[PDB]
């Protein structure tokens, strides 16, 4: 059985960590909701 | 119970000790998550039980209380901010620039960021603060990192 716990607000926050690059992929989705790679 | 704005834990006792499976959005009296986090079960918050109300495996979303309420979208343009939220970890903004899933039915926006699968639900936020969608649904790229999909619900 679950619950939750409120772990903080929704704010945008100025100075943050900018890490990660933007690339660009082929994928395909399936009807279970699941991604996979298009070569 | 406890129904105030913001990002919350989902956890569960099910598991050895207490197991962090998720996270999600609570706005508007409507809490929002990855389907594959609760597989659509329902939730305690302290005494109160939220019930599924919406969801879809494909999408991979699911609301609880009410409809949908997240609607910001990607402007395919600017910087987004990761606000994860990581097994026994605190909450944390990480500010990144969204590549991009070419589908047969359209493109999305996708975050290159590699959390652990317990950070899925994880709401990705515009300058504004908003949410433009959640984090726990993309693919593993050949370096064996995960690269998600800014996935995002329709508000009704
Ligand atoms: O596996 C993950 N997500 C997921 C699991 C099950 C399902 C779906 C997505 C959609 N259909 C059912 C995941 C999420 C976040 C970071 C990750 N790192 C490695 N895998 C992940």
């Amino acid at each position: 059985d679950m619950y939750i716990e409120r772990a903080g607000d929704i704010t945008w926050e100025k100075d943050a960590e900018v890490t990660g690059n933007s690339p660009r992929l082929d994928v395909a989705l399936d009807e279970s909701g699941d991604f996979s790679l298009v070569e | 119970g406890e129904t105030t704005d913001g990002v919350y834990r989902v956890m569960t006792r099910r598991l050895l000790g207490s197991t962090q499976v998720g996270v999600g959005v609570m706005q508007e009296g409507v809490f929002h998550t990855m389907w594959h986090v609760t597989k659509g079960a329902a939730l305690r918050s302290g005494e109160g039980r939220l019930d599924p109300y919406w969801g879809d495996v494909k999408q991979d979303l699911v609301s609880y209380c009410g409809p949908w309420k997240l609607d910001a979208a990607w402007d395919g343009l600017s910087e987004v901010q990761l606000l994860a939220v990581p097994p026994g970890e605190r909450a944390k903004n990480i500010q990144t620039l969204p590549g991009i899933f070419k589908t047969k039915d359209g493109d999305i926006g996708a975050v290159a960021l590699d959390y652990p699968a317990g950070t899925s639900g994880s709401p990705i936020l515009d300058k504004c603060g908003r949410v433009i969608g959640l984090y726990g649904n993309g693919v593993v790229i050949k370096n064996g990192s995960y690269v998600s999909a800014i996935t995002q619900g329709k508000r009704e």
